[PDB]
């Protein structure tokens, strides 16, 4: 069965000869289908003008605490909390 | 230098001993819902061992075994002896397998052959293909290549099947450990329930072959058998070695039954125990035959004739064949165990007579080698 | 600013603190191993200003990851195929006891550098039962001068180093041989006008130092007192002369030591012994106080049929260099290259996992504490030897740590007065390793085992390449 | 993990049958034994009699279920006091060491087929007192638990939902049908 | 000839049997009287003014099921505080344990810590920057 | 190193033995009743034997006060067994039959882990 084959995004598969496989002979090995790494990758990097932007990730008090991210560096800048991505250029 | 099988530290022995310390043993226990399965599994759980407990009855029959281990230590796997696919699945990840399968009587879905030898070899072949390090089997101590009945003609099939099971299991598995007990006495046991149950008794006159005075029995206690199983499972150097599992002191069936009835308070004034000759009375056999023919499940009190032949058969040990002492297992004697064991069945506290002050049941007396040679002349 | 490796891993409230001592350098700095659920997450300095100074080098700080990779987790025995398959403790020790008994009483034991004194003493006692006194240490030392305690220590009281006034480092780079000692000197250089000369090759001590050359003839002329810095040494009130143990094992250096001790006679000021020896391994001083020989080649020259190796993963011994028939047993934790050349490989619990006694450079003995359960079948080193003895049939008397700690008390009461330092009084070209950080990071098996150190080596090499190419 | 079918899939599918065994039996004996199991399970399912052990805090919910808001005798459930006449035991509250032998004794004095519901966290895994010197960590270590009702306490709805889940387990139990194979 | 039945008895009364601790722990475990270590990246020091005792680590494996940190060793978390080591040794004896003190530290030697040295005409201690 | 302190019960070591042996009387005399009352495997001789060893459990008690308390515990446990407050599990507790005597010699310890 594929359930006990899938690689958890955390990065675990029971070895092919590992007795802890036995626990799934009769129950499914739940593995989630949304991997945050892929999803945030898909989200495009927002861009702004000001040297310093602010993110709360979510909205109002439904997101993470307000954080200010400077963009003067050439590259992207990833929000510490939500993983949103910023680029000033 | 004994090699190792796995190099994954998660799959490797650890802990301080107990319900949590994983012992590096993963076992399937075929026939776990039995007289000896309970004792084996409880011992294995005490070690902190992973169990797979295959079962063919309703899981409710086995749910009690869940109490024997910490979380995830016990899994129940529905199978059937007639489904090799299921057995393969049950043994793939296993490290050891124990074959506690086998009835005392015959069924409608199984004749002694198909359940007692043909099934066993299938299990062993599947186990061997699965690459299972250790395999264990049980075979009665009285096993003979050419059984001869003693009182009733068609009553030695169990013995024939037992020999067949041993040889073919050894054929299909290079080095399995075939432990060999006989007449294991314990709680919820064929042995003591049989000698206690009513149908076994006539009016007040237990019928015994040759008055039970031409029989030598050496029963052993169930836990000591179980404790042997685990100790020989932990050790792989026991592999490929039969073991005659017997108790400390042989006995004469007359000594036992009299002591039993003394323990049960069955002999004070009125209950009036007597011992017949089973040959004299021709009624006991009919009871067995009818009781077999009528009961759909296990016959009442295990009265089927095969049990009757078993009591008749003597217990022939042999030297060289290793023993429990070789397995490092101390053996609680009957004198320590049986009194408490039969305490539930004590009865007969008449108003007409005296009680309480009756002495503690004076124990029985063993039978020595020359004294045996007197018995058999 | 925060640890890149110990990043996001655990919170201080969750974690558990275990006092301990660093072992990767002979400073023996005090450590607080920050364990959480059988995982050594990080390392912190424990304030012991007599020794530790509350700082801590990068090696001790970051190499903790080395204790999670290349670990030995199963006894192994070399088959006719030769692959060293995994086996169990029964067969392993029984096989080892077989070889020892039938080898023919020609045995040696070479102690590595991460072996605690208990492992040394257990090793020695067993081999004295077997009748073999060939018990060497990897890092060789003075011939015929190993007897007076002050010949292999920092008699100058590492705390007292900061009090030093004129320091002479003969080819002994502290900045990569004892960084904690180095910063103590810099504190002197900043607060007491420490006159720091050098009689070795080029190095940088993070501060000015007078380089008088490299040739070993310079130490002799100075010891006679024929050079300007020698006059400075004379005029000082706390002179110190530091000689690196490598040089003392280089070659014909016992003469160098003898002259150095000769001059220290006059330099001695009351309550102050100038002579200084920056030990490198954390077990060398342990070896001296138990009475080993020095020099792995010494043990090879004995021509033993069997060999013992307390986690001795230095290349100083190679089976080619060994007798061909020499049976080889390795009793160490990390499966490093030196472990790779043994026919029997017994796992061992690393220093954080085992309770042992380490004599630091200056000489105080200090006790590690176990913070993490060892992996696999790994056991304590002094337990492996004890089991093997009783398997052979020459049992040692010490079945418990205290029994063993009393056996050490017999050998050296000074050596069990933990936390104290008994005084020893009187004491008795040049090219050196670890003259650059690139040399420094890769020193020991744990160091090579660690992933972060490997990243550090690459990062420094790349910045150098930038200097070449960014140009 | 699986998920319910969608509207059109339901449209294709037929009635889900009543006896969970189904109606695919081959021979007369099979078909007959299927019905007798169905009748037995129907009896044991419709009428179930808790023992009302109810040690603590959880017990209050064990009473609210008897209360008239989420009526339980509506389902055929009655609180018989005597364990000889009680068919099910809702162990609820903490199991202290003084109680452990008592629970064991009460359990096996009850005749089978006996099912145990471990209500509340205190019984499930020792709950909030798990690291205590006097509490049985869980009740799995004394008796064979059948259904776990998480909660502290479980809201009454949760408890009697679990009861229905026990009814489903009582519905699908195979005793005669599979004795035939035995 | 009495003061409400007062008696003369030795001050050091071992209480191992009355205590209730199993002899296994008493006979295989030590105690490590010390002062709790000062956290490296802190600066307040009002949690290392007490003398503390605890018991050596025994073992920790991981639960096969869920990969927790199982531990079948009771006195693993045990931790008690005292005002002075001699008090703790007195306590530890009365409960019949094996112990070995761990000397905390000598009194801090005064450091001059002058401000002017940052700016000196001759001494090396002139600060490079501010 | 002496302290002038209160008593509990016994003022001299001999009174302590007098109290201690009184307890031994109650326990010896009780054993048969518990064999009857408590349906447990144990027999009179074994119960008597354990009672002997369990006093030997602490032979080298010295302080008058400590031995007094040990007796105080015993008088309690006596009453809890005299009357049947205890349970068959509780009374058997003195044997510790659930766990096998763990290995003791160094190899068995070594080969079976810490
Ligand atoms: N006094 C004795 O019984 C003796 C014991 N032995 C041997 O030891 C073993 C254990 O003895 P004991 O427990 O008393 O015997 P039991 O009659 O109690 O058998 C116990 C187990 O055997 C299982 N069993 C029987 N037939 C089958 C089958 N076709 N398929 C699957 N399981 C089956 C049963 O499964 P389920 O209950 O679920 O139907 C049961 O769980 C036996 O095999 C016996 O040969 C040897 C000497 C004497
Ligand atoms: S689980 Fe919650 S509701 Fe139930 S007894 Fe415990 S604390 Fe009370
Ligand atoms: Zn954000």
């Amino acid at each position: 069965r594929g359930d006990i084959e899938k690689v958890t995004h955390t990065g675990q598969v029971f070895d092919k000869e590992d007795y802890r496989n036995a626990r799934f002979v009769n129950a499914k090995r739940y593995v989630n289908e949304n991997w945050g790494i892929k999803l945030i990758e898909e989200v495009p990097p927002k861009e702004c003008t000001e040297r310093v932007v602010f993110c709360d990730g979510g909205d109002g008090p439904l997101g993470h605490p307000k954080v200010y991210i400077n963009l003067d560096k050439p590259g992207n800048h990833i929000c510490g909390y939500c993983g949103l991505r910023f680029v000033k250029k | 230098p004994r090699p190792l099988k796995t190099t994954n530290p998660a799959a490797m022995k650890r802990g301080t001993g107990g319900r949590s310390s994983f012992n590096g043993i993963v076992a399937t226990v075929f026939g776990a819902t039995g007289f000896v399965g309970r004792y084996v599994c409880n011992k294995l759980g005490k070690s902190g061992t992973q169990m797979i407990l295959p079962y063919r009855g309703d899981d409710s029959d086995v749910i009690r075994l869940k109490v024997t281990g910490d979380l995830g230590q016990v899994l129940f796997h529905f199978y059937n002896l007639e489904d090799p696919a299921s057995i393969r699945d049950a043994v793939k990840h296993s490290n050891v397998v124990i074959n506690l399968v086998g009835r005392d009587f015959e069924t409608k879905n199984f004749k002694f052959k198909d359940v007692h030898v043909n099934g066993a070899e299938r299990i062993a072949r599947i186990a061997r293909e699965a690459g299972v390090e250790r395999f264990i089997h049980l075979s009665s101590l009285n096993v003979e290549a050419n059984p001869k009945d003693l009182y009733v003609k068609g009553g030695s099939e169990w013995l024939k099947s037992k020999y067949e099971g041993e040889l073919r299991v050894r054929d299909a598995f290079p080095n399995a450990t075939i432990i060999r007990p006989a007449d294991i006495y314990g709680s919820e046991d064929r042995f003591l329930r049989y000698y206690a149950h009513i149908w076994r008794r006539q009016f007040r006159s237990m019928p015994l072959w040759h008055k039970g005075e031409k029989t030598v029995k050496q029963p052993v206690y169930v836990s000591d058998v179980a404790q042997a199983i685990i100790n020989a499972a932990k050790d792989p150097d026991s592999a490929g070695r039969i073991y005659q599992a017997v108790g400390p002191k042989r006995y004469q069936l007359s000594e036992l039954v009299d002591w039993f009835h003394r323990l049960m308070r069955k002999d004070q004034k009125r209950w009036g125990y007597m011992r017949y000759d089973m040959r004299w009375d021709p009624t006991f056999l009919l009871k067995a035959k009818l009781n077999s023919f009528i009961c759909p499940g296990t016959p009442i009190g295990g009265l089927h004739p095969a049990r009757i032949e078993r009591e008749a058969v003597t217990d022939k040990v042999l030297t060289g064949v290793p023993t429990l002492e070789d397995l490092g297992v101390t053996l609680t004697t009957m004198e320590q165990q049986v009194p408490w064991e039969l305490r539930p069945y004590r009865a007969a506290l008449y108003y007409d007579a005296e009680l309480g002050e009756f002495e503690t049941p004076s124990p029985p007396k063993c039978i020595e080698a020359r004294d045996e040679l007197r018995l058999f002349a | 600013l925060t640890n890149k490796p110990y990043s996001f891993v655990a919170r201080p409230w969750e974690i558990r603190k275990v006092s301990s001592i660093d072992v990767l350098d002979a400073v023996g700095s005090n450590i607080v191993v920050s364990t959480r659920t059988n995982e050594v997450l990080r390392i912190l300095p424990r304030e012991n200003e007599d020794v530790n100074e509350e700082w801590l080098a990068d090696k001790s700080r970051f190499a903790c990851d080395g204790l999670k990779r290349q670990r030995l987790v199963a006894p192994m025995v070399r088959m006719p195929n030769g692959e060293l398959q995994a086996v169990e403790w029964e067969g392993a020790l029984i096989a080892v006891a077989k070889a020892i008994k039938a080898a023919g009483g020609q045995i040696a034991g070479i102690s590595g550098q991460l072996a605690d004194l208990e492992a040394q003493v257990a090793l020695k006692d067993l081999l004295n039962r077997l009748g073999s006194e060939v018990v060497a240490t990897e890092q060789g030392f003075i011939a015929g001068g190993t007897d007076n305690r002050a010949n292999y220590l920092l008699n100058s009281t590492i705390a007292g180093l900061e009090e030093a006034d004129a320091v002479l480092l003969v080819g002994t780079n502290p900045r990569y041989e004892a960084p904690l000692v180095n910063t103590r000197l810099r504190k002197a250089y900043v607060h007491n006008e420490l006159q720091i000369a050098s009689i070795g090759p080029k190095i940088d001590l993070s501060y000015d130092h007078e380089n008088l050359g490299a040739d070993a003839a310079l130490v002799k002329d100075v010891c006679s007192g024929a050079h300007a810095f020698s006059k400075v040494l004379e005029g000082a009130k706390k002179p110190a002369i530091i000689i690196g143990a490598d040089l003392l094992e280089r070659a014909d250096g016992a003469a160098i030591h003898a002259t150095v001790a000769e001059y220290c006679k006059k330099l001695k000021k009351p309550n102050w012994n100038p002579f200084n020896v920056l030990q490198t391994n954390a077990a060398q001083v342990g070896a001296l106080d138990v009475g080993y020989k020095a020099g792995a080649q010494t043990a090879v020259k004995a021509q033993p049929k069997v060999l013992f190796l307390l986690n001795a993963d230095a290349g100083k011994v190679t089976r080619e260099q060994l007798p061909k028939d020499c049976f080889v047993v390795y009793i160490g934790s990390h499966g490093d290259n030196g472990a790779s050349i043994a026919d029997a490989v017994l796992p061992g619990a690393a220093y954080t996992e085992k309770q042992g006694i380490y004599v630091n450079t200056e000489g105080r003995p200090q006790q590690t504490l176990p913070g993490v359960s060892p992996p696999g079948m790994a056991r304590e080193d002094w337990k492996i030897l004890r089991a093997l003895s009783e398997v052979v049939g020459k049992p040692l008397p010490y079945d418990n740590l205290d029994e063993l700690r009393n056996r050490l008390e017999d050998v050296a009461p000074h050596l069990t007065r933990l936390g104290q330092l008994e005084p020893a009084g009187d004491a008795g070209a040049i090219d050196i390793k670890l003259k650059e950080l690139r040399d420094y990071f890769m020193t020991d098996a744990i160091s090579r085992a660690s992933p972060t150190m490997a990243k550090c080596i690459s990062a420094v090499n790349k910045q150098q390449r930038e200097n070449e190419a960014k140009q | 993990q699986q998920t319910l079918p969608v509207a059109e899939v339901a449209q294709n599918l037929p009635k889900k049958g009543y006896s969970p065994f189904g109606t695919k039996q081959s021979s007369v004996a099979e078909w007959s034994l299927a019905r007798l199991d169905d009748l037995l399970n129907w009896g044991r399912k419709g009428s179930i009699w808790p023992l009302t052990f109810g040690l603590a805090c959880c017990a209050v919910e064990m009473m609210h279920i008897a209360a008239p808001r989420y009526d339980m005798d509506r389902y055929g459930v009655v609180f018989r006091a005597s364990p000889r006449q009680a068919d099910v035991i809702i162990v609820a509250g903490t199991l202290t060491n003084k109680m452990a032998p008592a629970l064991r004794k009460v359990y096996d004095q009850m005749p089978e087929p006996r099912w145990v519901i471990s209500m509340g966290s205190c019984a499930n895994g020792g709950g909030y007192y798990h690291y205590s010197y006097s509490v049985v960590r869980g009740c799995d270590r004394i008796i064979p638990v059948d259904i776990y009702v998480p909660g502290c306490p479980p809201t009454a709805e949760a408890l009697m939902y679990g009861v229905l889940q026990l009814q489903k387990k009582v519905k699908r139990m195979k005793t005669l049908q599979m004795w035939y194979r035995k | 000839n009495k003061l409400s039945g007062k008696i003369t008895v030795p001050t050091a009364v071992n209480l191992s049997p009355i205590s209730g601790v199993p002899e296994e722990h008493i006979r295989e475990r030590r105690v490590r009287i010390h002062i709790p270590p000062k956290n490296a990246m802190q600066s307040g020091t009002d949690n290392v003014n007490t003398w503390q005792i605890e018991f050596d680590n025994r073992e920790r494996w991981e639960n096969p099921l869920m990969g927790w940190a199982s531990s079948g060793d009771p006195l693993s978390n045990m931790n008690v505080q005292f005002g002075s080591p001699e008090e703790a040794i007195t306590f530890c004896e009365r409960n019949g344990w094996r112990w070995y003190v761990d000397g905390a530290a000598k009194p801090k030697k005064e450091r001059v810590k002058n401000y002017g040295i940052n700016f000196a005409w001759n001494k090396r201690t002139r600060v490079s920057t501010k | 190193a002496v302290q002038q302190v209160r008593p509990i019960l016994s003022v001299d070591r001999e009174e302590a033995r007098k109290r201690a042996l009184n307890l031994y009387k109650a326990w010896y005399r009780q054993i048969p009743y518990i064999v009857m009352d408590y349906d447990i495997p144990m027999t009179v001789e074994q119960c008597r034997d354990k009672l002997r060893e369990e006093f030997v459990k602490h032979r080298n008690v010295t302080d008058i006060r400590v031995i007094d308390m040990l007796v105080i515990k015993g008088q309690m446990e006596l009453k809890e067994s005299v009357e049947i407050w205890k349970q068959k599990g509780h009374i058997m507790r003195y044997w510790k039959e659930s766990q096998d005597p763990k290995p003791t010699d160094f190899l068995s310890k070594f080969i079976q882990g810490v």
